């Protein structure tokens, strides 16, 4: 494999530890967090780490192209401009070398998939939610994730998980499907008929070993127990889905760029 | 009866609400608000209870446009507003200062995020516009959100980005030795980890928030600065809270009016 998923949303949602823990790695070393006299208007960056890992036989270059300081500013307009620049970059250098005269050996940095995240602690989507994925869901696999799941009970993940999902009904934002299944296998059928009742994914991150989980005095938040989060869910989607990503990037997207660049 | 104005700083659905209904042990009205409005505005109710005039101003519509530039007019125009209302008061010849409603605007609590690493950048430009007008009260909003191991490097970087740019935030009386020892542990828990509940769990019947891995209890110290906060409502912090807001922040917007009007 050659995957690569990008993340999107406000500092301060548990991003960098969910990517963490899906894989339990380390990609955010000596990470440089700046205080909000610098944030003010600080620009969408877009920083890439690559990093090898086995899943049970399946072993894969992942690499995660993170997009600091998105939405953190006091302006946030053209916060995605440069998001959209770095996508039709890689679906160019992929057009550049598959019609050049030598293709033998292409690095394929186009985006495979999108996580972006949604504050937990407001009512519903933000505008800013609504103008970054109307503005990328034609251009790459948007998956939505309800960010720190743990601040929500039962009552309130239920009435969240609904609402955002009549808003991307209503303003018509095309997320990444998954697809159905054929008889096939009827276990199979179950696990992604739930991954389809659970979407969005309302998710917890952890690195602590207690068994990954978080710790508070009124009880421990068990992350791989799918009772509390949907983080077992969103992590088996991603394993189950890297063809069917990789595959609708290649099919649907790149191609719908090329035909629309081939017209200028 | 006692004119006690609050003033609610926080994003859309951090609990601002919830926590006053909490705090009062009664219910206000609380209508939520859409994350689609196009500019920060404020809606202020006047309640009579407990016996106090409290009036509520809440902030509508805060942090959700995608342009938030000139999200801090309303919130200065208003607490101008109540200024210069009371200072006209004083110019008029036959005035009734014992019988004017002072609107004034005595606390106000800001709701910050509990994203975990520090203040937004809306709340320093925020606060360093309001910290000469209004006496202010940090607070972490949805406090439950984060770990006591995190909550200590919070408040941490909260407190330090708050000194490094001179950010006058509100300390309680210490003049009375009395409470000297109660108001040092309480300005040393600033800001204030709150959580706000109008549910009630069974107990011995207790504001609390049900988990499926455990239960929040509003009024326990260890889970929460509520019981902390909750100080505030005495008479003589009270008292001091309306004492500054005369004697330095109104008293200031007075010496720059009197300077416009020759
Ligand atoms: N995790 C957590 N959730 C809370 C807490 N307090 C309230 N909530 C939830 O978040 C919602 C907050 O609602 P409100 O208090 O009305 O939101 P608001 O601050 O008034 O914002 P506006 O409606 O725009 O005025 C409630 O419905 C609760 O379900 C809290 O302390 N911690
Ligand atoms: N309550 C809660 N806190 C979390 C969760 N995941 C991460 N955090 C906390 O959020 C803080 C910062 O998260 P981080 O990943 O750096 O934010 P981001 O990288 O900007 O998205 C960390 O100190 C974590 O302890 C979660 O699922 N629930
Ligand atoms: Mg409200």
């Amino acid at each position: 494999f050659e995957f690569t998923l990008m993340v999107v949303g406000e500092s301060g949602l548990g991003k960098s530890t969910l990517v963490n823990s899906l894989f339990l790695t380390d990609l955010y070393p000596e990470r440089i967090i700046p205080d909000a006299i610098e944030k003010q208007k600080q620009t969408v960056k877009l920083e890439a780490s690559t990093v090898e890992i086995e899943e049970r036989g399946v072993k894969l270059r992942l690499t995660v192209v993170d997009t600091p300081g998105f939405g953190d500013a006091i302006d946030n307009s053209n916060s995605f401009g440069a998001i959209l620049e770095y996508i039709d970059e890689q679906y160019e250098r992929f057009l550049r070398d598959e019609s050049g005269l030598n293709r033998r050996n292409i690095v394929d940095n186009r985006i495979h998939c999108c996580f972006y995240f949604i504050s937990p602690f407001g009512h519903g989507l933000k505008p800013l939610d609504v103008e970054f994925m109307k503005k990328l869901h034609s251009k790459v696999n948007i998956v939505p994730v309800i960010a720190k799941a743990d601040c929500l009970t039962k009552k309130e993940i239920l009435r969240l998980k609904c609402r955002i999902m009549q808003e991307i009904e209503s303003h018509g934002i095309k997320i990444y499907p998954l697809p159905d299944c054929d008889d096939e296998d009827e276990d199979y059928k179950e696990q992604v008929k739930q991954l389809k009742e659970a979407v969005p994914f309302a998710v917890c991150g952890a690195n602590t070993l207690l068994v990954r989980g978080r710790l508070y005095p009124w009880g421990v938040v068990e992350v791989e127990n799918p009772d509390h989060c949907d983080f077992i869910k969103l992590r088996t989607m991603l394993i189950t889905h890297m063809q069917d990503l990789q595959e609708v990037t290649q099919e649907v997207h790149y191609e719908n760029y090329r035909s629309d660049r081939l017209a200028k | 009866g006692f004119v006690f104005n609050v003033m609610c700083i926080g994003e859309t659905g951090l609990g601002k609400s919830t926590l006053m209904d909490t705090l009062f042990n009664t219910s206000f009205e609380s209508t939520p608000s859409p994350h689609t409005l196009p500019s920060v505005k404020l809606k202020a109710h006047t309640y009579e209870l407990q016996r106090l005039k409290l009036t509520i101003c809440d902030t509508v519509g805060y942090g959700d446009q995608i342009n938030k530039d000139d999200s801090f007019k309303a919130v200065v125009d208003y607490i101008d507003a109540q200024f210069e209302n009371y200072l006209q008061e004083e110019l008029k010849i036959k005035r009734s200062l014992v019988t004017c409603h002072d609107s004034r605007i005595h606390i106000c609590l800001y709701f910050i995020c509990p994203t975990g690493h520090g203040l937004k950048s809306l709340d320093l430009v925020c606060m360093k516009k309001l910290d000469s007008k209004v006496n202010i009260i940090p607070v972490i909003a949805k406090a439950d959100t984060i770990s006591k191991v995190e909550l200590q490097r919070f408040k941490a970087k909260i407190i330090q980005e708050l000194n490094a740019n001179g950010v006058h935030i509100y300390q309680f009386p210490t003049d009375d030795e009395t409470v000297a020892e109660t108001n040092t542990s309480m300005n040393s828990h600033i800001p204030f980890a709150v959580v706000g509940s109008t549910e009630f769990i069974k107990v011995g019947l207790i504001r609390a928030r049900q988990y499926p891995w455990g239960t929040v209890q509003v009024e326990n110290e260890t889970h929460c600065d509520f019981v902390k906060l909750r100080e505030m409502l005495i008479r003589t912090n009270m008292e001091d809270m309306r004492e500054k807001t005369h004697t330095r922040h109104y008293e200031l917007y007075r010496q720059k009016r009197l300077e416009q009007m020759g």
